[PDB]
């Protein structure tokens, strides 16, 4: 791993009075020592790792869309949605789809295609949980070939960390909405 | 010497612990572990020393965040409930961490730890053994005294409906 | 060798002090006929369910979830006031939990009660593990008695335990 024994892996203890489970191994990218509640004993480890990675990647796309939708709106979105954004938009899209408007079907298209991708990629979960050669998070998706060597290792670490960071960010960007409205950059300034 | 001369000396009270005058007429030490009894006695006494000080200070001083009641016992019922729960759970955290998550008579003294010694000695205060013994005696005696004192002050504040020093002056009687 | 709960009877043969809640109490001799480990697993499960049940007969008197704030504080009315969908979800969750118990009990050789649920590892210390092993069975039996009481009292009074106590509705 990238700086194994220093940044992640063996020896590192995050909470000194609540040790992580000894069932939790030391060769997963992102292992710092942090499982004070022992929640790795209540589920399969492959399912937990791949769930963490998927939650993180969805959160990464959610933050980079949450900022950009405050910055840039696509042409003609103002005719359908108008001045709404974030948690409202989803709702009113469906409301438009409930109204009869044959042009506000964005969330139905994305739920269709993302659900099809999830349905087709379920056997990757099933083969990973049976000790197959696929590791959690590995869909062999490297078009540009940039992580083709040792450079992968560092990237893995940063991925999970940015994923975790993104996982926090959306929550703020959602609950900060639910009190006030507005949006991330409208709430910062 | 024995506190009760007409009864025989309790066999489990050897005089090693501070405050031992031989006073166990019921014979609580004949049934329960003496370390658990000493830990309970010190905890009851320490909480009561803080309680006596609180009953004396909340009679006069009220933090501006809160809104003082007529009596320091009535002071409990004017605090927001969430603040009392915060205090309760902070005390629970202290009880968990100070005992090493060993909170029961079956595991509290499994590592041979001393009763009442939770390793809380910040300000020096524990290097002279000759002062340590005398301060053990003072701590246990003031703990028992503050236990009886706190009981009296709380029950008298409940009865008269006035504070402790507010009852020490202008004292009225039951009629 | 005599039983320690009933000192004038002989000690029951098929219950030992290695079992966590042992007190030598089997005057009807259930352990002489039935499978003792099955009875241990069943006692632990009945007690765990009653621990949750004895807490849940009392807790809506303190407060309810905001979606269930209009529901009655009598448990035997709030049982019906929940729709079939919520009870079906509860039953499905209990079935998911009991699938593990099915596998362990009918196909495994673990200790009685051991479903592998120790996330905090509170049984790592040996003396603490012994105390917790006895105390789970003790509070389970206590909650069995207490929930039995709370159920038949709620039948009689049509109100919760705290409400019947503070109203002092003690006579049928
Ligand atoms: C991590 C440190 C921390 C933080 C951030 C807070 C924060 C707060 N405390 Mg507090 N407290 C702490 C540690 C902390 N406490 C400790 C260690 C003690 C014991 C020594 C106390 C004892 C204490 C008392 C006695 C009171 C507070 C109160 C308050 C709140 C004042 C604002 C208010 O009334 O609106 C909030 C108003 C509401 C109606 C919301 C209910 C309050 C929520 C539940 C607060 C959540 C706090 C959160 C869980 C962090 C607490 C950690 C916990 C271990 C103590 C505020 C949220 C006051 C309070 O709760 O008033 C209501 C109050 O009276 N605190
Ligand atoms: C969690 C992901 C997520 C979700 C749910 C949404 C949801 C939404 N976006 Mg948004 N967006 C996202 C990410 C996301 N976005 C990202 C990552 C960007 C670019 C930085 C944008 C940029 C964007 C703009 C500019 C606009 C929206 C708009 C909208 C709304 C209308 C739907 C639409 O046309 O989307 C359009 C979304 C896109 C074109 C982005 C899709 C790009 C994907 C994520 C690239 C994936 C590449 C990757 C290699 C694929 C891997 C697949 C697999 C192997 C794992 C809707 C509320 C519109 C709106 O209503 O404005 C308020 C609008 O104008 N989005
Ligand atoms: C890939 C992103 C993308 C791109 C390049 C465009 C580009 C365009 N849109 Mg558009 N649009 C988008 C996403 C996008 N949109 C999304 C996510 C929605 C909501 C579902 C809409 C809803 C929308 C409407 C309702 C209309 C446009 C229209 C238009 C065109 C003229 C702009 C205008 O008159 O206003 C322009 C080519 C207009 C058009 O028909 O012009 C051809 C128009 O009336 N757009
Ligand atoms: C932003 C952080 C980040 C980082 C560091 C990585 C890093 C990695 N991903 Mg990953 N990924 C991310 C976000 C990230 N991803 C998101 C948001 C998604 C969802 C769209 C995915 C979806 C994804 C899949 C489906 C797969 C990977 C794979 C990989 C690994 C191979 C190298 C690679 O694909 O280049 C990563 C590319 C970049 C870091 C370029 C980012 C582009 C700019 C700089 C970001 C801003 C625009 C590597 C560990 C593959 C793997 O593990 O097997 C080889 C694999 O199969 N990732
Ligand atoms: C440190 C111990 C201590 C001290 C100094 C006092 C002092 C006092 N208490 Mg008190 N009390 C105490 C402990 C103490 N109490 C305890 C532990 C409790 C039980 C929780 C009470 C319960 C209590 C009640 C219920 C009342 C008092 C009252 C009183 C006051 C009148 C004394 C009286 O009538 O006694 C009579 C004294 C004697 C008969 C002396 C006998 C001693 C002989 C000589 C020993 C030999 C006096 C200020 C009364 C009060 O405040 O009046 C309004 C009152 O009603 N006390
Ligand atoms: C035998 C167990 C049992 C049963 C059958 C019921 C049944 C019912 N409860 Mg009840 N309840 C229980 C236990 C139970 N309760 C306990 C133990 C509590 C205290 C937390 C409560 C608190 C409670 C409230 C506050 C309310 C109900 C309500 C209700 C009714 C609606 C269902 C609902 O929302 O449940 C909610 C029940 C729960 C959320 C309890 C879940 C207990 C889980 C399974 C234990 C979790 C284990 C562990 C701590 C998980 C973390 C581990 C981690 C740290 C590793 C229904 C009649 C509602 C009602 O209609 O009231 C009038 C309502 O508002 N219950
Ligand atoms: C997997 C996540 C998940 C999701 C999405 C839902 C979704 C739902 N639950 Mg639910 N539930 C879940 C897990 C979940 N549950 C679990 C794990 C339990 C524990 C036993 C419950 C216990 C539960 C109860 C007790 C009730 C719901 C109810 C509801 C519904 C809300 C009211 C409504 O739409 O009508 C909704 C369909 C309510 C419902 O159906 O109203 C009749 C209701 O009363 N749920
Ligand atoms: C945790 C245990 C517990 C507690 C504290 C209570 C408390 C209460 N019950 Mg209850 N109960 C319980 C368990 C409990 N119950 C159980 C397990 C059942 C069976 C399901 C009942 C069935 C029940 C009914 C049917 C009624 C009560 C009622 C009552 C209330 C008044 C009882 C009273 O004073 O007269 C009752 C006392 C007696 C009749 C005297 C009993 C005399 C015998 C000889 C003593 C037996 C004691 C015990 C079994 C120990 C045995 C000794 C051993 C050597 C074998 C009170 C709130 C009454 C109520 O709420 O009315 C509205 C009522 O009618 N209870
Ligand atoms: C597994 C374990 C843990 C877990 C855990 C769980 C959460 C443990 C928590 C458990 C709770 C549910 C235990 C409940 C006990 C209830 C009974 C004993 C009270 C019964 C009352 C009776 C006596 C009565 C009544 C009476 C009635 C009859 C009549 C009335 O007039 C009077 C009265 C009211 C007195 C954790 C999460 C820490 C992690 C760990 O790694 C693994
Ligand atoms: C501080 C700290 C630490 C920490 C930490 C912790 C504990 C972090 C805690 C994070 C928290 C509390 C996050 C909470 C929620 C986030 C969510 C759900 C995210 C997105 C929600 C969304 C998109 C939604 C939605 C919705 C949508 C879209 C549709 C709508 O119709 C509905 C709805 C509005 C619901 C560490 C570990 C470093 C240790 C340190 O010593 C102390
Ligand atoms: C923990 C174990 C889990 C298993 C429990 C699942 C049981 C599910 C059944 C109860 C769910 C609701 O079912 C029930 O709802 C109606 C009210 O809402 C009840 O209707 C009636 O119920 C009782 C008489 O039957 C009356 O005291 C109610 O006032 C009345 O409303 C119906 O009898 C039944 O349809």
């Amino acid at each position: 791993l990238y700086k194994d024994g220093v940044m992640q892996g063996k020896g590192l203890v995050a909470v000194p009075f609540a040790l992580a489970p000894d069932s939790l191994p030391a060769d997963i990218p992102g292992y710092v020592g942090f499982d004070p509640l022992g929640l790795s004993t209540l589920c399969n480890l492959d399912f937990l790792r791949e769930a963490e990675i998927k939650h993180g990647r969805v959160a990464m796309l959610a933050v980079t869309g949450s900022l950009v939708q405050d910055v840039f709106q696509f042409p003609g979105v103002d005719k359908v949605i108008g001045n709404a954004k974030m948690i409202g938009a989803h709702d009113k899209f469906i409301a438009g789809a409930h109204a009869g408007d044959t042009r506000s079907f964005a969330m139905h298209q994305i739920i269709f295609w993302v659900g099809l991708l999830e349905v087709l990629t379920m056997p990757a979960l099933f083969e990973t949980m049976n000790g197959g050669p696929r590791q959690p998070g590995d869909f062999k998706f490297d078009p540009l070939g940039l992580g083709k060597g040792d450079k992968l290792a560092r990237k893995q670490l940063t991925e999970i960390k940015n994923g975790r960071l993104a996982m926090i960010g959306v929550g703020g960007m959602v609950h900060h909405y639910l009190l006030t409205g507005k949006g991330p950059l409208q709430f910062l300034a | 010497d024995n506190a009760m001369p007409f009864l025989e000396g309790p066999p489990k009270l050897d005089g090693s612990l501070a405050g031992d005058v031989g006073f166990d007429p019921v014979g609580f030490s004949n049934y329960f572990d003496i370390r658990w009894l000493r830990e309970a006695e010190l905890k009851h006494g320490r909480v009561c020393m803080l309680g006596v000080t609180g009953l004396l200070v909340q009679e006069a001083i009220c933090l501006p965040q809160f809104a003082n009641g007529k009596t320091p016992v009535d002071d409990f019922f004017v605090v927001p409930a969430a603040g009392l729960w915060q205090v309760f759970f902070t005390i629970g955290a202290v009880e968990f961490f100070s005992n090493g998550f060993k909170l029961t008579p079956g595991d509290m003294f499994s590592e041979g730890r001393e009763a009442g010694d939770l390793g809380f000695d910040p300000l020096g205060c524990g290097k002279n053994p000759d002062a340590l013994a005398r301060r053990r005696l003072v701590e246990v005696k003031n703990g028992r005294l503050a236990m009886i004192a706190f009981g009296g002050m709380l029950h008298q504040q409940l009865l008269t409906g006035q504070g402790t020093l507010e009852q020490l002056a202008n004292f009225k009687a039951i009629n | 060798e005599m039983s320690e709960a009933i000192p004038f009877l002989p000690k029951p043969a098929n219950i030992d002090a290695s079992m966590p809640g042992y007190s030598g109490f089997d005057p009807l001799g259930f352990s002489d006929y039935y499978n003792v480990k099955w009875m241990q697993e069943a006692e632990i499960k009945h007690g765990r369910i009653c621990m949750l049940a004895a807490l849940g007969m009392m807790f809506p008197e303190f407060g309810t979830l905001p979606q269930f704030s209009s529901f009655s504080t009598n448990p035997l009315e709030a049982f019906y006031q929940v729709g079939p969908a919520g009870w079906g979800q509860i039953l499905l969750f209990i079935g998911v939990l009991e699938s593990f118990s099915y596998e362990k009990v009918f196909y495994g050789d673990s200790a009685p009660g051991d479903l592998g649920f120790d996330p905090l590892r509170m049984s790592s210390n040996a003396a603490s593990a012994k105390h917790y092993a006895r105390a789970e069975v003790m509070n389970g039996r206590l909650a069995m008695i207490g929930f039995s009481g709370m159920l038949h009292h709620a039948i009689l009074t049509k109100q919760g335990p705290i409400t019947q106590i503070v109203e002092q509705n003690f006579v049928p």
